[PDB]
């Protein structure tokens, strides 16, 4: 299949530069253009620029001075770099490929890189258990991390039905907090193990928290 | 640049209903418009290119029409998995620009929340902070009240709520309310209660525990 | 609506 896989989410200090790598498969960079698009609260979806099959680049007008796109065809890699970020450059960045080599209808997207522009320090979360008509609820409290995001899954991806992972909320401390719950048959608490797999890529903190009835 | 005006901002319909999204351009752009779907935590998914041309793998219930300045994305029989935001994009004029999007919401029957309360873990208490969590699961519609009480005293200002987007399958919401106390305050009191008020309950529901 | 980075959804 055609895929685009971007590098991981992260913090960038104000006035520093942002770097993202797009690694592609299921097509050759010599045959297609790779576009960059971002998505911000203040401006929604903006098209940023593109590198073509032949290496030419076009940058959207507000970004000509601070934007640079490069690639390594052999490694199937596209390199995005933007200079002097300010806080309203906090956004989700995406690479994308059009349906046809010269066009702009984006049928394939990368998973997006969430970029936070802040002078703050990275901090991994602590994970705490939320301990459990025959339906029990249980979960994980994922507390005090910066920046967004954390991924949470259950039993390494095998448990998904009934799972709710809430939107993160910013505490007064300036750190985020989030809970993830799941409902299960109470009779299964005796025989099944439940683990939430927490992953905070910006701090490289990976925790598996087993959640048992207290 | 071409300004693209999508309307309305929020669309609310019931399943099985036809629904239409509008996208107006600031000057004629021919039929050079593309439409996208974005689901909770997703990247945009291409639904329609050039006003009306179909996309491989996209359900046949999606179609588009229009030419010039006024365009329309249609869903003939809305499903629950269609809960999402919808965006138009023009490419008649460089640079390509996107609209601000339309949010699609689905009505359904009233569903009372299931309420669960979780005391702080002893692990967290070692850290000098206590989080008490109250869960309202699978309810509709979104309006709900969570009221915290500690030893009959009303808590105010020390709680935060988070609400899921609409479930793609049953169209319900879920909500968490977290009460945050210092370990000292938590150790000083006994009865921790969260009272939940919602349209699907004939009276408010309280879940509570006694510390220890 | 306005785009929310946490959920990638519009929020009013
Ligand atoms: C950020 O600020 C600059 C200068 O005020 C402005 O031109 C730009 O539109 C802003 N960016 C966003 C995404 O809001």
């Amino acid at each position: 299949q055609v895929q685009l896989k971007q590098s991981g989410p992260g913090l960038v200090q104000p006035s520093q530069s942002l770097s993202i790598t797009c690694t592609v498969s299921g097509f050759s960079l010599t045959n297609y253009g790779v576009h960059w698009v971002r998505q911000s609260p203040g401006k929604g979806l903006e098209w940023l620029g593109v590198i073509w099959s032949g290496g030419n680049t076009d940058y959207n007008t507000p970004f000509t001075s601070r934007l640079s796109i490069n690639k390594d065809n052999s490694k199937s890699q596209v390199f995005f770099k933007m200079n002097s970020l300010q806080s309203n450059d906090t956004a989700i960045y995406y690479c994308a490929r059009a349906l046809t080599y010269y066009d702009y209808e984006f049928a394939y997207w990368g998973q997006g890189t969430l970029v936070t522009v802040s002078a703050a320090s990275t901090k991994g979360p602590s994970v705490f258990p939320l301990a459990p008509g025959g339906t029990a609820a249980l979960g994980c409290l994922v507390k005090d991390y910066f920046p967004e995001p954390v991924t949470v899954s259950w039993n390494s991806g095998a448990l998904t039905s009934g799972v709710h992972t809430f939107p993160a909320v910013l505490q007064s401390s300036g750190l985020y907090s989030l809970s993830s719950v799941v409902t299960v048959p109470s009779s299964s608490l005796g025989t099944q193990t439940y683990i939430c797999n927490v992953n905070h890529k910006p701090s490289n903190t990976k925790v598996d928290k087993r959640v048992e009835p207290k | 640049d071409i300004l693209l005006t999508q309307s309305p901002v929020i669309l609310s319909v019931s399943p099985g209903e036809r629904v239409s999204f509008s996208c107006r351009a600031s000057q004629s752009i021919g039929t050079n418009i593309h439409w996208y779907q974005q689901r909770t935590n997703g990247s945009p998914r291409l639904l329609i290119k050039y006003a009306s041309e179909s996309i491989s793998g996209i359900p046949s219930r999606f179609s588009g029409s229009g030419s010039g300045t006024d365009f329309t994305l249609s869903i003939n029989s809305v499903e629950s998995e269609d809960i999402a935001d919808y965006y138009c994009q023009q490419n008649n004029n460089w640079p390509t620009t996107f609209g601000a999007g339309t949010k699609l919401e689905l009505k359904r029957t009233v569903a009372a929340p299931s309420v669960f309360i979780f005391p702080p873990s002893d692990e967290q208490l070692k850290s000098g902070t206590a989080s008490v969590v109250c869960l309202l699961n699978n309810f509709y519609p979104r309006e709900a009240k969570v009221q915290w009480k500690v030893d009959n005293a009303l808590q105010s200002g020390n709680s935060q709520e988070s609400v899921t987007e609409q479930d793609s399958k049953d169209s319900t919401y879920s909500l968490s309310s977290t009460l945050t106390l210092s370990k000292a305050d938590y150790e000083k009191h006994k009865v921790y209660a969260c009272e939940v008020t919602h349209q699907g309950l004939s009276s408010p529901v309280t879940k509570s525990f006694n510390r220890g | 609506x306005q785009f929310d980075l946490s959920t990638r959804r519009l929020k009013c």
